[PDB]
């Protein structure tokens, strides 16, 4: 009702680039961000990576903004802010980050069934060389 | 005894009530409500003064309760045909206690004059009821100047009249002046969709303006699509701007509803235009519309999505909304096809090639 | 409080049965109602979806189709008290799953297949050592 | 006593003496000079007579010197601005010793059945006369019959010469006739902006009504640019039918004029839809246009190039074509065209030592 987040589930391919946003009251004191990955129900304090990660703080305003993602962003994340006159810990409804993979359903079927195939092929040069060297040199 | 003036009005006869041969007719100028006695009625043709068929009456005592005993005087100017069709300026001068009072006059029917304008009728939409359940209908009359003696009734199929109408229109810069006639109505009545008919009358015009206006019916229902294309890849190489382009086709009826959502508050309603249906060419009774969006090239580069809301009666939950960034594509399979495992093949088969020659070529020596 | 212990996300496939708890903090005598909404800061209200199912309060939804994206959201109140509303999970209709190739990960397979050249080559040098240079002995 | 009826009439009061608030003046019902003294006097709006608002007079005596003296009366209905404009009748029905004395009355007395009429025409259309490059108007004529002498004149700027129009056709339903008048001109004379009126000769009235129309000296020079969009992923993955859409912006001034194009041969004009010009948001009105053609998809997805042209007096040259087709991708990403890349790198790898043991097994092998 007082912290507001969106958007809610965001779905990016590898390499582009997010932006979240937080809207409160400019009344309070400042916003600190959170992190909690999948096997936790309990989250972390935040690190901002010099350069990849970045935070802006405009009038009514704050975002957190990140570059160049990979699979280890997989996270929940929570704009957190407790009130100064009152002394209360309120927190927003979190976002979730899930990234992507370049290929598609084309070239990962011919890719999966074809090196299939030449590891049997390979492999029976395995069984070519563990029964003509042992028969043939066996006599 | 005050020196109360009359109202000077030449109380003009009707162009067929006419006796005589020639026929004649009577110019009763008459002005009443007057203290004290003092008043000369001098009629006035053409600036001329009349002698023939001046008849100035007895000026009689108006014995009024309140106030000066006030008084009354009804003059009479008997004319022609010949005379009220002969194009002259009857002036009633009447010179009330040394007042001049010019009455102007005319000598045809007047209708007034020769101009007619415009007027719009704009039905209530089917999205200006679901929201605030507030069935309105209204009709603009406008390109004029505001004026009194305006008059915006309303007539049901019953010719009877409906309510009021408040907030006038008011002060434009361009004589683009206006009015908002509206009254409220049923639902169940529009939705049976008889002719409601708005009339308007100013001393403009002897004409009424029958605008009629109602809800036809029988049109069938069917779901819109929507699709959404991303930009034109010249007009990026040109720097300055993008577009986005909203697509709803093949639905039925007409009266669709849009905007746009990006960063969670909806934008401005002039940062985007939309169209009006017109007819689909292969099918027979459907329509379609456009949505167009301009932003800037630093916007689409870094993200910024944008959002597109539709809103139709037959849809099935009456909202759909999709969306498109620049990359929202990228099917399934986040983590794997690997980067450690094609690199190290990379490697290791190129080692190992360069580690197969040598080997080979010894084969080939001996 | 308990207004976040709902996960952010779900992933149901094509034609299945859904589920869905709200985990309620009040003394179970409550209304269980279900609404479904859009973006945020939304300016067209949404629609009740259903009321409860069980005593757990479960929403199941069957006969799953490719227009059945949208954020659910519990909304339960007890009389004339607060109305609770939740953060809501969002969903996304994610059938086409591959034929699997469970019997390895393809990380794993193509180190096998290098491990495989190193042992197929060190394997391919010595008879061809061993013939021709036990030959003319 | 002389039983005389009085002259009954009824005057109106001029059409602005409506004042106070409501905006109200009065009636006069003239029944003077009659005499005995019995008399009756009733208004009638629309058949009712209504009551309050009424100043009747007294029967009262007229000057007169010789003859039966006879008297007057007068009723002074009060009434209001918008039921006057509103064409209710007003009828005084006097009865003087019972005699119905009426005078049916009200503002409207207007009507005119004439022979002047409205004479105008549209001016020459960039979209239609860059077709023929044959600038003509076509003087549009309604209000009036076929009688004598119908002439159409296109008088020039001091008065000259016009084709004499032909294939009239019959009259309207309404009694009119369209006087079917054409003139073709000079090419550069509008493109001037000339004075051309249509000057009218009719046998009833034959009053020119001339219209001093010319070019409308004003808006500026843009040039359009032309960006042809390709269809939707979603709409051809239901494969029924694609929607190509051809987009111009920024015109001025506006009418501008399309049509596709493909192997040369124009397409239909009941299959492709365009739209009028609409204003521009951000910038003053440099417009923008679109259109929508469909296609069978099996017809799509073979090749089939589809251009698109365009009418400014902007372009030089006054066409100008573009065409993408079904294969004009434009620059997915890098690091997947590296990606596939390399994986083909790494099979053809693999396909050679597959190749080179088979040799290093052949040589062996043959002996």
């Amino acid at each position: 009702s007082r912290i507001w987040q969106s958007p809610r589930f965001i779905a990016r391919k590898r390499g582009f680039t997010v932006k979240m946003h937080c809207y409160m009251n400019s009344a309070s004191g400042n916003v600190s961000w959170l992190w909690k990955q999948e096997m936790d129900e309990n989250p972390q304090q935040l690190k901002l990576e010099k350069g990849r990660m970045e935070e802006s703080q405009n009038e009514s305003l704050a975002t957190l903004t990140i570059q160049g993602i990979r699979f280890e962003d997989n996270g929940i994340y929570f704009c957190q802010q407790k009130c100064n006159n009152t002394s209360e810990v309120y927190q927003g409804c979190g976002t979730e980050l899930r990234v992507m993979g370049f290929s598609t359903l084309a070239q990962l079927k011919q890719r999966n069934t074809l090196k299939d195939g030449i590891i049997m092929i390979q492999t029976l040069l395995i069984i070519l060389f563990i029964i003509v060297p042992i028969f043939l040199l066996l006599d | 005894i005050a020196e109360l003036p009359p109202k000077v009005s030449v109380f003009v006869p009707p162009r067929d009530g006419f006796f005589g041969n020639p026929r004649k007719s009577k110019l009763i100028c008459q002005a009443t409500g007057f203290s004290p006695r003092q008043i000369q009625v001098s009629w006035l043709r053409e600036g001329k003064q009349v002698g023939s068929g001046v008849t100035t009456d007895q000026v009689q005592a108006e014995a009024k309760e309140s106030g000066p005993t006030t008084y009354k005087v009804t003059s009479t100017l008997t004319i022609k045909e010949s005379d009220w069709l002969g194009q002259s300026m009857f002036t009633c001068r009447v010179d009330h206690r040394g007042l001049t009072f010019q009455q102007n006059a005319s000598s045809m029917c007047v209708p007034d004059q020769d101009t007619a304008i415009r007027v719009f009728a704009i039905p209530p939409s089917f999205a200006s009821i679901f929201l605030t359940k507030s069935t309105k209908l209204t009709c603009l009359v406008t390109d004029l100047t505001t004026y009194d003696s305006v008059t915006i009734s309303w007539t049901r199929q019953n010719g009877e009249a409906v309510k009021t109408h408040t907030n006038i229109s008011e002060s434009h810069p361009n004589a683009t002046f206006s009015a908002v006639g509206e009254a409220s109505i049923c639902e169940d009545d529009w939705n049976s969709g008889e002719r409601f008919t708005c009339t308007v009358t100013h001393t403009d015009l002897p004409s009424p303006l029958k605008q009629t206006i109602s809800r036809p019916k029988g049109v069938a229902l069917h779901r819109p699509d929507v699709y959404l294309l991303p930009p034109a890849r010249e007009q990026l190489n040109l720097r300055e701007s993008a577009t986005i382009t909203c697509l709803v086709t093949g639905f039925s009826p007409a009266d669709v509803f849009v905007q746009w959502m990006q960063r969670g508050q909806p934008l401005s309603p002039e940062k985007y235009v939309t169209s009006a249906p017109m007819p689909e060419p292969q099918a027979p009774g459907r329509y379609f519309a456009h949505s167009i969006l301009t932003v800037s090239e630093e916007e689409w580069n870094t993200g910024e999505t944008y959002t597109c809301v539709v809103a139709h009666e037959a849809l099935p939950n009456r909202v759909t909304e999709r969306t498109v960034d620049k990359s929202t594509e990228g099917e399934v399979s986040a983590d794997e096809e690997g980067f450690e495992n094609l690199w190290a093949t990379a490697s290791t088969f190129i080692v190992l090639f360069l580690l197969s020659l040598f080997y080979s070529t010894t084969v080939t020596l001996f | 409080l308990w207004m976040h212990k709902v996960p952010a996300s779900l992933m149901v496939s094509l034609g299945e049965d859904a589920h869905f708890q709200c985990p309620h903090n009040s003394s179970n005598n409550a209304n269980v109602t279900w609404w479904r909404v859009l973006h945020g800061n939304y300016t067209w209200p949404p629609e009740f979806l259903g009321p409860g199912e069980d005593p757990n309060g479960t929403l199941i939804i069957q006969n799953v189709n490719k227009s059945h994206g949208g954020i659910y959201v519990c909304r339960v109140q007890e009389g004339n008290e607060s109305y609770q509303q939740s953060c809501g999970t969002y969903l996304r209709v994610r059938q086409p799953p591959p034929r699997p190739f469970l019997d390895m990960g393809e990380g794993t397979k193509n180190r096998i297949i290098t491990a495989e050249g190193i042992i197929l080559l060190f394997c391919a040098v010595v008879p061809g050592t061993l013939l021709l240079f036990r030959k003319r002995w």
